[PDB]
């Protein structure tokens, strides 16, 4: 079973590293603070059948936020798009995607 | 075995399981089985003989690959959800490799190779240790990641364990191996039952360290370690073969002791989801149990083997070891049955 | 999924602030003095919308006002801000130890021909109030309706019905 | 399966609205055979170690009856509670939806079909 | 740069909430010369 | 708890002056009273930024400006 | 091997002998590869020679099990005209089992493969028509 | 995911395979052991260096102290059948089956 | 890049100097050296010491790379609970050293 | 190919896996196990990393491999065909998964995997005057008292166990 020492007697051992959002050393922030506070937000004392039925869309988010795939299906049919139309030769990258552009400061 | 290195040991397995238990984080549980396997290290050792540092070169190694499967599973864990608390998991991958690696670590069939041999290298102490205590914390662990097992997966390893365990403890005629195949059919029995209603896993289990405690007290206090001494006992002490005979009967399930309170129950459980062939298959298998059960009180109790001439030193001298707990805890395996409904308590 | 919405470049065309690190870092106490009150307000911004698209033409106040900074350093003091800069620059780790003379003659200068006072230690590092005339947003984060929550227990706890009713227990 | 009743007061063996139930009685059957219990335990230390049943060890077989007779009060109490807590969930989720619970209309015997085989 | 294939919308964010995201490495400098990329991501790792 | 003293420390010099080099160490920060220097030293470093918060119009103790007096000031640190 | 069993119920009883033939004979041939596998691992064969002979041994004996008893259980089930008979599958099962007597050079031991295997298959046959869940889903 | 996280279970996947058949003494187990710690070590360091979290960089290094006291246990189980048949085969070790 | 450009660089003079001082004197005609210690047949003996003592380095070792991060943790506000976990950390190793002096450890190989 | 760096010392490392997964003999194996140590901290060094791969060199490798070797050095006395056969099936594998991957980008095995390089998860800010994986470490003392506590009392069980169980008697 799960014997709750800690919620009876009232000592905190693992709560704070448990979660990704929770508070860390000079309140650095994660790559997905925002996306888990939200779905721990959605995800809170309604039980876990109807956290995963009904909060589907925020977990999904921070998942994409954690993994980000679609981005990177996203941006691999760029680049093969790009690859492909520098092998036809239609169309040609501007001088500010290769170098030569005088940065912004 | 110096005592004060000996409850300082004890103490530490005892913490080890206990942080299993009372824990919120998955670094913590690897941590209190780590802990566990290392201080009970020791207690396989304490005869100091070969055939102790085989049996626990295999538990060492078996335990050892369970926990870095356990560490696949919490990596892939981490990796789909980003989240360290002890619940369901978010990868079936992460379900999967935790389910074998905690199969692993309780010896559930076909993952059950070290179960019967080390039992039989060690000694009774470290045996009881290994086949009672053991079993709590993985109970644990997969009690609080049941909305995440796979259903196919568990009750395959259960039904395999079961069959295999009734299947291998009929033909062995050593205490511990029988023992040990007996072990492994109960962690299937009570295995089976978990994803549907885990109090009836709990009552099991908490029924089966109980008999299993009785019947190793018992068998260090006979000093009988194979089926011959154990039915030449019947010179020293009758009662004690009384005793032994009513909790093996009460070991095969046989109403009205206390070994048919799980099972029945647990088939309560299995047609309440509409499940009729498997609880009668895990019957059968429960009646192969009971057929070498039927096999050991034959040659323990019911006959009367012939003994040696020495029985009449042995016949002055009365039983001086610390027979701890023997009567109650061999009262609460064969009359708890009127009451059943205490397992309430386990909700 | 909806499309992200992105301002153009002509929001984004402004004077830029061409200067090197040393040259920021010798008057950066000066510049947390003088220009404070529109970076506290670009900054409360940017904290509160966390959302550059909402905070752009406020940064751009700021990017005024800090040339509106550098210029009252050119056309005055000069030569001491020079040397300051250069003395600071030469240093690889860029340490403020090391230039302490030029320094306070950049100090002395300053105070003598405007008057910036350089802070103390640990005047910078306290937390400051502004008074902005922009709404409080009450969805920060564009989240929607949180569930609704289950139902809590109420009532008595009344006594067992009719016992266990575990096949043939009436207690 | 009350993993999300519990959880609110966690590791209490008798909670504050345990005190609201009939406490069982101490005539209570289950605790007179949780005594017997206590008695047949003491009978059986008495005989294995080779000593006078009915006589040797009376303070041990009180102890041994007592020790007993306290912990099936106990939980007996835990057991009350908990079939309490799981009958009066039960009422409540059954009072707070009456959309899957429709009442059936009773229909009397004179005009529903059984159908009859004969034995012959 | 493809106006050509079907099944594309422009500026379709992958996050179905409308909150503003940190922009990845691969996100800015993912369509400019190698260099570029490499003075970026591991410019600070690779300095002495 | 004279003479045994004496005899730990010419059998065994080294033990000795580890075990009182290590009560001393047990002993001394808490007898020694510049424990809570360090620990203003240590709260008060500003590794990130102390970010303004919003005025509604009531709240005396924090300043509009860092040159104002009102406000944690580190003069404590300028003396010693 | 799960979608194999999906695609030997998915072609009707009766109907169509070849295809129900080969989804036997898989399901035969992945049984018998499966036991042979663990026979090696678990007996050390004496040679490669003789363990794959010891395996192709079992997976071709496995394999014809499969075959036969598909091939009897449709044979049956065309002349009697009634898919929805378990006495269809009891044939095809002591068929399995004369083949697995046969095989194992035996005839009682064929018999009660008979016996036993044609009880199994009307089993089989009785959880197909009335839903019989032996792995059942957690409901209540 | 990325690619190195492939690698490193390909990599996890190979010290499995050749943690189980092996045909030589403890050894070679306890070396395969040891690519089993490693290969968890690399993956969670990548894992925790690569979503920023901060307080979770407790995790490899004790990760690796608590199985390498572990391992420590494993030699010296090694040098006990060192010490009882000479050398730490595993075709020695069938004397528990009967 | 340069600090691997700096291994690469001082791996491949290892590597000049290793070739010069393996296969630079085979150009000399000198000799073939047929050649037909202590240790005549016996197998080497197993000293359990020295496995102890590098078992008992490995252990601290380990709780050396515990005891490590102090100078960066000396910045950390809660300075009280830094010093309660450091003091009773190297009071472990005093009490695990001994431990190691009681029962035997450092006898024979002191 | 400069900016797929990582991911080729990640075949690197698969390479290093496979130079002690047949297991031909121990020292050897240690010896590819030791350059896989050293690859694989390595891909932890480029990730930005460096306290946690100076703890893989300082302790995994020039620490406790080191005992592993001074334990292999009391057995395998001084001076195969599966093994070479092991050692070109998994050369076949994992070229054959490296043409899959540089090839497709993309290949299915458990999950959904991509190939392209690994570039693009990378961050562009600023962690400001510290490292964060070296206050990361740091906050051990500050934050983990139960996590010391057990990993103190397991060390020292871990004595009492190297103390008792090779003492022999």
């Amino acid at each position: 079973p799960f014997f709750d020492v800690q919620k009876k007697l009232g000592v905190d051992l693992d709560h704070w590293m448990t979660i990704q959002s929770a508070e860390q050393p000079h309140r650095i922030p994660a790559r997905c603070h925002a996306f888990e506070k939200e779905w721990i937000e959605c995800a809170h004392g309604i039980g876990s059948i109807r956290a995963e039925k009904e909060c589907k869309i925020e977990f999904e988010d921070f998942r994409e936020c954690l993994l980000r795939q679609k981005t990177m299906k996203r941006l691999n049919a760029i680049k093969r798009q790009r690859d492909k139309l520098i092998k036809e030769g239609k169309y040609t990258p501007p001088p500010h995607h290769s170098g030569q552009e005088d940065l912004r400061p | 075995m110096n005592p004060i290195i000996l409850i300082i040991i004890l103490m530490t397995v005892m913490l080890g399981t206990i942080i299993v238990m009372i824990s919120t984080h998955w670094l913590l549980i690897w941590i209190g089985f780590e802990m566990n396997m290392l201080a009970i290290i020791p207690i396989m050792m304490k005869k100091h003989n070969p055939r102790a540092t085989e049996a626990s070169t295999k538990y060492f190694l078996t335990q050892s690959t369970a926990s870095m499967l356990l560490m696949m599973a919490i990596i892939i864990n981490l990796m789909f959800s980003g989240q360290w608390t002890v619940m369901k998991l978010f990868n079936p991958m992460a379900s999967m490799l935790m389910t074998m690696a905690l199969a692993m670590k309780l010896g559930m069939a076909p993952f059950h190779f070290w179960v019967p041999e080390v039992t039989q290298g060690i000694p009774l102490s470290s045996g009881l240790i290994l086949l009672t205590w053991q079993k709590l914390a993985p109970m644990s662990v997969l009690y609080q990641i049941l909305p995440s097992i796979n259903l196919d997966l568990i009750l395959t390893l259960s039904i395999l364990s079961i069959t295999i365990g009734g299947w291998g403890g009929l033909n062995q005629t050593q205490l511990r191996k029988i023992m040990a195949y007996s072990s492994i059919a109960h962690m299937g029995w009570m295995t089976a039952v978990l994803l549907y209603n885990p109090t009836m896993t709990l009552l099991n289990l908490i029924i089966y360290i109980i008999m299993t405690s009785t019947m190793f007290t018992l068998f260090m206090a006979n000093s009988t370690t194979t089926t011959l001494s154990l039915s030449h006992t019947w010179n020293k002490a009758p009662i004690m073969t009384i005793l032994v005979l009513i909790t093996l009967l009460s070991m095969g399930g046989l109403p009205p002791l206390s070994g048919f309170m799980p099972k029945w129950m647990i088939i309560q459980e299995m047609t309440k989801n509409d499940s009729i062939i498997l609880p009668t298959l895990m019957a059968i298998t429960a009646l192969l149990n009971l057929y070498f059960y039927m096999r050991l009180t034959y040659s323990t109790a019911l006959t009367m083997f012939p003994s040696t001439n020495n029985m009449k030193m042995k016949w002055q001298f009365p039983t001086t070891k610390r027979m701890t707990l023997l009567p109650t805890m061999t009262v609460l395996s064969t009359m708890l049955l009127p009451l059943t409904p205490i397992l309430s308590i386990l909700e | 999924p909806g499309i992200v919405e992105l301002p153009s470049l002509e929001d984004l065309k402004v004077q830029e602030v061409k200067v090197s690190s040393s040259v920021l870092k010798a008057a950066a106490h000066h510049y947390g003095a003088q220009c404070d009150k529109p970076n506290k307000e670009f900054m409360l911004c940017r904290w509160e919308e966390k959302d550059p698209r909402r905070c752009l033409e406020e940064g751009k106040l700021v990017n005024q006002c800090a040339l509106e900074f550098f210029r009252q350093i050119k056309r005055h003091c000069a030569e001491p801000f020079t040397e300051y800069w250069t003395c600071i620059d030469y240093s690889g780790l860029q340490l403020f130890r090391r230039c302490r003379k030029e320094q306070a003659q950049f100090d002395k200068c300053v105070l003598d021909k405007l008057g910036w006072v350089r802070p103390d230690l640990g005047e910078l590092s306290k937390v400051t109030k502004v008074k902005t005339d922009r709404p409080l947003p009450e969805n920060p984060y564009h989240s929607r309706a949180r569930p609704e929550p289950n139902p809590e227990v109420e009532g008595d706890l009344k006594p067992a019905r009719h016992g266990s009713r575990l096949f043939f227990w009436t207690m | 399966m009350m993993t999300g009743r519990q959880a609110r007061a966690p590791l209490q063996f008798l909670p504050d609205e345990a005190r609201s139930l009939p406490p069982p009685k101490l005539t209570d059957p289950r605790l007179a055979y949780i005594g017997f219990l206590g008695y047949c335990s003491g009978l059986i230390d008495n005989a294995i170690r080779r000593r006078p049943v009915l006589s040797a060890g009376l303070h041990r077989q009180f102890l041994y009856i007592t020790s007993f007779v306290f912990v099936g009060y106990y939980l007996l109490k835990r057991q009350d509670y908990m079939y309490a807590v799981r009958d009066h969930d039960m009422f409540s989720y059954i009072k707070s939806h009456p959309e899957d619970f429709p009442e059936k209309d009773k229909k009397t015997y004179r005009e529903v079909f059984e159908e009859f085989h004969p034995v012959r | 740069i493809m106006k050509d294939v079907p099944g594309w919308k422009v500026g379709e964010s992958v996050f179905h909430t409308t909150r503003w995201v940190t922009p990845m490495m691969g996100e800015l400098y993912g369509l400019r010369t190698g260099e570029e990329i490499l003075s970026s991501t591991y410019g600070f790792i690779w300095y002495t | 708890v004279a003479a045994f003293l004496k005899n730990v420390w010419a059998k065994e010099p080294v033990l000795v002056a580890s075990f009182a080099i290590a009560g001393l160490a047990v002993i001394l920060p808490t007898l020694s009273p510049y424990t809570k220097y360090s620990l203003m030293i240590n709260r008060a470093t500003p590794y990130n930024y102390p970010v303004p918060l919003r005025d509604d119009g009531n709240m005396p103790d924090v300043p509009s400006h860092p040159q104002d007096p009102q406000g944690p000031s580190l003069e404590w640190l300028k003396r010693l | 091997a799960k979608t194999l069993l999906h695609q030997y119920w998915d072609i009707p009883e009766g109907t169509e002998c070849h295809r129900k033939t080969y989804a036997a004979t898989s399901i035969g041939g992945a049984s018998g590869l499966v036991v042979s596998a663990y026979s090696v691992a678990l007996k050390t064969p004496t040679s490669f020679l003789e363990g794959v002979a010891r395996t192709g041994r079992y997976t071709f004996t496995a394999a014809a099990i499969g075959a036969i008893f598909g091939l009897t259980s449709c044979i049956s089930a065309q002349v009697r005209e009634k898919p929805d008979d378990p006495l269809n599958y009891l044939i095809g099962g002591c068929a399995g089992g004369l083949t697995l007597g046969a095989r194992t050079r035996s005839y009682g031991i064929g018999a009660a493969a008979c016996a036993y295997m044609g009880l199994t298959a009307a089993l089989v046959k009785m959880g197909q028509l009335e839903g019989w869940k032996v792995f059942a889903e957690p409901k209540v | 995911m990325s690619l190195v996280y492939m690698n490193i279970m390909m990599a996890f996947t190979v010290s499995l395979t050749g943690l189980l058949m092996y045909r030589s003494h403890l050894m070679s187990s306890l070396l395969c052991l040891e690519g089993m710690m490693l290969s968890l070590f690399i993956l969670a360091t990548l894992m925790i260096l690569n979503s920023h979290f901060t307080l979770a960089s407790m995790m490899p290094i004790i990760l690796l102290v608590f199985a390498a006291c572990e391992a420590a246990l494993g030699l010296s189980l090694l040098v006990m059948v060192s010490n009882t048949y000479g050398t730490d085969y595993v075709q020695n070790l069938n004397l528990l089956q009967c | 890049m340069n600090l691997m450009i700096t291994l690469l660089t001082n791996f491949t003079l290892a590597t000049l100097l290793v070739t010069i001082a393996f296969w630079l004197p085979q150009l000399n005609v000198y000799s073939e050296k047929t050649s037909p210690d202590p240790m005549g047949s016996a197998r080497l003996p197993f000293s359990m010491k020295f496995f102890l003592v590098a078992i008992t380095f490995l252990l601290f070792d380990l709780e050396i790379a515990l005891l490590l991060p102090l100078p960066w943790a000396s910045q950390t506000t809660n300075l009280n609970t830094m010093l309660t976990m450091a003091l009773l950390l190297i009071f472990l190793l005093a009490v695990s050293l001994a431990y190691e002096w009681t029962q035997k450890g450092l006898e024979w190989t002191e | 190919m400069m900016t797929y760096i990582v991911f080729i010392l990640s075949i690197i490392f698969v390479m290093g896996f496979v130079g002690f997964s047949s297991k031909p003999s121990p020292i050897y194996g240690g010896l590819g196990l030791i350059v896989s140590g050293g690859v694989g901290c390595g891909i932890v060094l480029n990730f930005g990393g460096s306290f946690l791969g100076l703890m893989v060199f300082l302790i995994y490798l020039g620490g406790m491999m080191v005992v592993f070797g001074y334990t292999t050095a009391m057995a395998t006395e001084q001076y195969n065909k599966v093994v070479l056969g092991t050692f070109i099936t998994g050369l076949l594998m994992e070229f054959l998964m490296v043409y899959y991957v540089l090839k497709d980008k993309e290949v299915e095995i458990v999950f959904k995997f991509n190939g392209m390089g690994d570039w693009v998860i990378y961050d562009t800010g600023d962690s400001g005057f510290f490292s964060e994986e070296a206050m990361g470490i740091a906050a051990l003392y500050s934050y983990g008292t139960w996590l010391v506590i057990v990993t103190g009392w397991s060390l020292l069980i871990g004595v009492v166990v190297i103390m008792e169980i090779t003492r022999g008697n």
